[PDB]
């Protein structure tokens, strides 16, 4: 319609720096198919990967802290939580592993999965974790008692990330059925199933300071507040690859990376794309390859870091792109 | 053949069974937290 | 097929053959219509009815299934039961073309 | 319970010999143990067609033959055997008999050799 | 003993099943073969039970013999051997009780 | 190449530098 | 009537793209704080019953009419939960309302082949045979190297 | 030495099977054997080999390689994209019963996708239907006495899918409901015991 | 003989019997809960030596199926499925022997797609193979059938 189109070209989006690479830290011998940072810190991230590995590292100097070997299979995907000193972590061995951190050692393998398991999301507020795998099915546990409390049931297919906010809509499923689910954990059921995306969500982020959740299938980003289980926007995302990684950024600048490695970013909630990154790879490596499967921020924002396929880490530093829509 | 390769996996709910696991078996009663 | 137990008999053993080969391959949905089919020429429009439902639950996105079925329906002169069936898609599905037109 | 068990249990009446001699008195009436072709697994040597549906079954091939004795021996003192057959399509009784003087076997109205 | 028949016969379950048959009057009639002339068995029970079994082994050779390859000579010769049973059963209808 | 180029670092990490014993985060409560 | 009412058009609608200045608020504290308890208090429940529940140690009406409930002590021997045995149940889906499932809107290019394993047939199915130049100065110039050399040790 | 019946049926085999899976097609052919069969496909089958003559300059070309890579004649056909023997060749220029029987065996083969597993699982099919027509001409034979057909014994609490509708899904209660469709199933069903009668 | 004072040895055994008494409890418990109600779904766990390797396979199948859903539309595409995986199998199978895996049909991305997660289960592979190999050299508790792989891998990787 008419006047929807031109109140979108009246509004403007702000001015967010552009980005440009500024560490790679080629360490890993495979993909690092995940990534997170210390909600409380910012000193460390670490990296799990197709090594079965996880690594952690120092943002400021770049360098290698220290290894971690818990798994046998390819890590998925992990979690440090705030609330506690444990980082949780996932792989399709199907363990969903507790790393102390006062020790550096594996805790409380949780067991009930009953295959691949694809992410974690602790829960910011209680002493509880959520995973996912290609089970169709999202269990919450308890951390104490290293049991699955529930499950819930509603997807028809793998479920990939599976965020966990505060309120009531505890949980913010994703899966190739390409429904993300919002729950209660307490009722033991659904609350509202955004089906709005056409292809597999395989990626989906909360919002920090504005209780949302960025979702992307193989094209079209869509965000949506989740109080109501409400779309807010679609991002200019019209002909960019398949979506791996999906993360936000505090001041509302997020970031999302392809399977073709263009680093793709975008003003949230105006749904304006303000910049494309072509990919790198090493010499050595494939055209084809290169390829951002994980990525996130740190919690003050200015520092990207994206896992890419050529066995790196690339974190990035940082005029605006014309709007044009339809 | 019937050596297969397949299209997905599986998630249903029935009544625990009430088995005495080894690793289900109390450990780390105590969670630790951070300091703020 | 002489006898009536004959008839139930074969008609049993054909359905206990589908529900093997759909244990296996659940999401398949060829399959899942064949046996709809099947149960439709048994005349038994229950069972077949119930098929159609089972294969839409598996796979909701499967436009052949939703046509089928609402074929099946409009089959035996039963519209009104097949209209119902046709809104129900529509809901289910709006940007698919297809139900619309049909 | 397992299959090295060194010791059957026994009743605490057992009288070896006379349950022995039960056993022979209730083997003549007993239906197995009391006939020929007892069964046997065996591989076929020979590699053979079989005479009515043409099934050329190979050499090593696996089966679950019957094996009986031959009271016509070889020369003596070294037995000779009928190791029955059933062709894999067709459940047409092969067999084969092994007579030593030339270390090999014989085709027994069951099918020929190529 | 492997292949089972060994087992069923070795000795200490013929003693077992002679221990059986003694105490209580457990027999497997399965297990033993069926007397070939009749009137050696004063019992009824004992001959009830041949003629059980008869019945069985007809209704067995009746089941395979209607199998799809008919031409086969296995087929022509258990129709004898059918024949042959229900003669047997036949004789074990006889009119003593 | 690009990566190499330029006055972005690119770092070949092997070795772990901090050891293994070591804590990531440490709990000290009251001397 | 009953189609439109099942499918509204504001759910294709974005809510941001009309207001920008617009923002969902961040949930009050004390709103978080009651959801954290409510949970809090659900999930350690439910961990308590599935600790009851396994077996390794360590009032009411019905009508106008009231009534007390009672919970008897079993022998410690006997089966705890003598109702359960591990029964395989399926489950009906129970979907009464429809979910919306929503959207928006080269194919020779897009098509894969059919490939063929130079190592392996499941089927055994037969098919019609479906299974640089230039070198370096080197290859060349060793050649005249070598040939040459050969030349000048017989001459 | 190579009969011509033989490469025919080898190059056959290697359609079917596979130009790396060379004991099966070496078994094929009784008397040749699998590392030679193999050197045989490489030889003369395999059509991508150019294994006709060439052009002048071609010819040249080899002669060239020749002076240049001392006799490495493998290294040599690989540049050609010639095969080995033949290009050296071109350097240096400047019984019934068993046949049948083989043919035979070998077309049997070749034909039949089958073993112990496809065979055997077909045959019991078979079989069972043939006891299933059996039984049913049983009770046609005693049709004047009351005879019930016999239910597939089950093994571990099973449905048998006659009764009880198997794990339905809903009509689901929609919207303009109507009450006719009763009526026309209750007709249909009518129709069915006159059938069955 | 004759020596009595069976204290110590009684001591012993009596505290020997006590850890029992816990493993029992759940031993001995767990199997009569077994017999009164027996088990309805349980888990295998990939932690194990054997079953690792396919379960790995199996997942990096299901990954390249995913990637192949999400890149571009197909009608009926459970048929077609088959076809991927049978692809990728083929293309493995050419990187194991060294030889290019060039199919022309093969449309740009999805042939890329496939080459990437190929090169992901050789460094996977070849890392396992190395790993293995210094693991034998130590003699460090090296399966026969393991030694037996890492002999026939390396060999493969040393004619490549």
């Amino acid at each position: 319609i008419v006047n929807r189109y031109e109140k979108l070209l009246s509004q403007r989006p702000e001015w967010h720096a552009p980005w440009k690479l500024s560490r790679v830290i080629n360490g890993h011998l495979g993909w690092v198919r995940c990534v997170a940072i210390d909600p409380v810190d910012n000193e460390w991230f670490i990296t799990g990967s197709n090594d079965t590995t996880m690594k952690v590292w120092d943002l400021a100097t770049g360098k290698l802290k220290t290894t971690l070997a818990g798994h046998v299979m390819t890590v998925r995907d992990v979690a440090v939580s705030d609330r506690h000193p444990y980082l949780f972590s996932v792989s399709e061995d199907k363990t969903v592993k507790c790393w102390d951190l006062e020790k550096n050692q594996i805790i409380r393998d949780y067991y009930g999965h009953l295959s691949g398991v694809r992410t974690v999301s602790i829960h910011p507020t209680l002493d509880l974790i959520a995973t996912a795998g290609r089970d169709s099915v999202i269990k919450l546990w308890d951390m104490r008692t290293r049991i699955p409390v529930i499950t819930l049931v509603g997807h028809k297919g793998p479920i990939n990330q599976v965020q966990c906010t505060p309120v009531d809509p505890q949980v913010v499923s994703s899966s190739t059925d390409a429904t993300v689910r919002l729950w209660d954990v307490v009722a033991g059921k659904t609350m509202k199933v955004l089906t709005h995306h056409k292809r597999s969500v395989r990626a989906t982020a909360l919002h920090p300071k504005e209780f949302s959740v960025a979702s992307a299938c193989t094209d079209d980003i869509r965000s949506w507040g989740l109080a109501e289980g409400s779309l807010l926007t679609n991002f200019e995302s019209e002909k960019t690859g398949i979506i791996n990684t999906l993360s936000i950024n505090q001041d509302d600048v997020l970031f999302a990376g392809g399977d073709n490695g263009v680093l793709s970013f975008y003003d949230y909630k105006s749904g304006h794309k303000y910049q494309s990154l072509a990919t790198r790879e090493m010499v050595g490596s494939l055209e084809g390859e290169r390829s951002v499967l994980c990525s996130t921020f740190d919690k003050t924002g200015l520092r990207l870091i994206t896992g890419e396929a050529d066995k790196s880490i690339k974190i990035w530093k940082q005029p605006g792109l014309a709007w044009n829509p339809n | 053949p019937q050596l297969e390769a397949r299209s997905g996996a599986k998630a249903a709910a029935y009544t625990p069974t009430g088995i005495e696991h080894a690793r289900l078996l109390p450990g780390h009663t105590t969670l630790k937290y951070r300091k703020f | 097929i002489l006898d009536l137990e004959e008839l139930r008999e074969y008609q049993r053993r054909k359905r206990t053959e589908y529900e093997g080969y759909l244990k296996r391959n659940r999401l398949d949905m060829g399959q899942w219509i064949r046996y709809a089919q099947f149960e439709i020429e048994q005349h038994d429009m229950r069972r077949a009815r119930s098929i159609f439902e089972r294969a839409l639950l598996v796979d909701s996105s499967f436009i052949p299934l939703w046509i089928r079925y609402i074929d099946a329906e409009l089959k035996v002169k039963c519209i009104n039961h097949a209209r119902n069936l046709m809104n129900r898609a529509i809901s289910t599905l709006p940007r698919v073309d297809k139900l619309w037109y049909k | 319970s397992e299959r090295k068990a060194i010791n059957k249990y026994y009743p605490p009446d057992y009288n070896p010999l006379e349950a022995e001699k039960l056993s022979r008195k209730m083997a003549k009436k007993l239906k197995t143990m009391n006939k020929s072709h007892a069964s046997i697994r065996l591989m076929t040597p020979f590699s053979m067609r079989c005479l009515e549906c043409n099934e050329y079954i190979p050499k090593s091939r696996k089966f679950n033959g019957k094996k009986e004795l031959l009271k016509e021996k070889y020369l003596d003192s070294i037995k000779i055997y009928r190791l029955t057959i059933s062709c894999p399509r067709c459940a047409n009784s092969i067999a084969f008999r092994t007579d030593p003087g030339n270390s090999d076997y014989v085709m027994e109205v069951g099918g020929v050799r190529n | 003993m492997s292949r089972n028949v060994d087992k069923a016969n070795s000795v200490l379950v013929r003693f077992q099943e002679q221990q059986a048959e003694s105490a209580g009057g457990y027999k497997d009639y399965s297990r033993y073969q069926r007397p070939r002339n009749v009137s050696k068995v004063k019992s009824i029970k004992e001959a009830n039970e041949w003629k059980r079994q008869v019945s069985k082994e007809i209704k067995q050779k009746s089941t395979r013999i209607y199998d799809p390859s008919l031409n086969e000579m296995q087929i022509a010769e258990l129709n004898d051997e059918l024949n042959n049973l229900f003669k047997e059963w036949k004789r074990w209808q006889w009119h003593i009780d | 190449g690009k990566e190499v180029e330029v006055l972005m670092e690119t770092k070949n990490t092997q070795s772990p530098q901090t050891p293994l014993v070591e804590p990531v985060t440490e709990r000290t409560k009251l001397q | 009537d009953q189609i439109a009412k099942n499918v509204k058009l504001d759910d294709f609608i974005p809510k941001r793209q009309s207001n920008f200045e617009l923002s969902v608020p961040l949930p009050t504290k004390a709103e978080i704080q009651e959801c954290t308890a409510r949970t809090k208090s659900y999930i350690q429940r439910l961990v308590n019953a599935k600790l009851a529940n396994s077996n390794n140690r360590a009032l009411l009406l019905n009508n106008s009419h009231h009534i007390e409930v009672v919970s008897k002590q079993m022998d410690p021997l006997l089966p705890r939960f003598v109702g359960k045995k591990a029964r395989k149940v399926v489950a009906p889906t129970e979907n009464d309302e429809v979910v919306p499932v929503l959207h928006m809107d080269d194919p020779n290019e897009w098509k894969i082949p059919a490939a063929v394993s130079n190592w392996k047939n499941p089927n055994g199915y037969t098919v019609a045979l479906e299974r640089n130049n230039t070198i370096n100065d080197g290859f060349m110039k060793l050649s005249e190297a070598l040939e040459n050399a050969d030349k000048k040790a017989r001459q | 030495v190579w009969t011509n019946v033989e490469d025919q049926i080898l190059k056959a085999a290697v359609q079917k099977y596979g130009t790396h899976q060379w004991s099966k097609v070496a078994s094929l052919l009784q008397k040749k054997t699998a590392r030679q069969s193999e050197l045989r496909w490489n030889e003369y089958l395999n059509p991508k080999l150019n294994f006709t003559e060439f052009s002048k300059e071609e010819d040249a070309q080899l002669l060239d390689l020749a002076r240049e890579l001392p006799n490495q004649w493998r290294t040599i056909a690989d540049m050609m994209a010639r095969p080995a023997q033949v290009c050296v060749e071109r350097y240096n220029r400047l019984l019934e019963d068993e046949e049948k029987e083989m043919l035979a065996e070998a077309r049997a083969r070749l034909l039949n996708t089958q073993g112990k597993k496809a065979t055997r699982k077909i045959r019991e099919r078979m079989l069972e239907e043939s006891k299933r027509i059996a039984e049913l001409q049983k009770r046609r034979e005693l049709k004047q006495a009351g005879i019930n057909v016999a239910i597939k014994k089950p093994k571990k609490k099973y449905g048998t899918d006659i009764d009880y509708n198997e794990d339905i899904v809903y009509e689901q209660a929609p919207m303009p409901g109507i009450y006719d469709t009763s009526t026309e199933d209750r007709q249909i069903k009518k129709k069915f015991e006159q059938f069955e009668r | 003989p004759g020596c009595g004072f069976w204290q110590p040895a009684w001591r012993v055994w009596l505290n020997f019997l006590r850890g029992t008494i816990p493993l029992l409890e759940r031993y001995i418990g767990n199997l009569i809960t077994r017999q009164f109600e027996g088990r309805s779904n349980e888990i295998v766990k990939t932690t194990t030596k054997q079953r690792l390797d396919a379960y790995y396979d199996l997942e990096l199948r299901n990954s390249v199926m995913d990637d192949i859903l999400e890149m571009m539309p197909e009608s009926i595409r459970q048929k077609k499925a088959r076809t991927i995986l049978q692809h990728l199998s083929e293309a493995w199978r050419c990187w194991k022997a060294n030889i290019p895996w060039d199919v022309p049909g093969m449309p740009a991305p999805i042939k890329k797609i496939i080459e990437r997660y190929i090169k992901s289960k050789a460094d996977a592979w070849v890392s396992a193979a190395h790993y293995n190999r210094e693991r034998i050299k130590r003699g460090a508790h090296v399966e026969k059938t393991m030694v037996k792989k890492n002999l026939g891998r390396l060999t493969r990787l040393w004619i490549k």
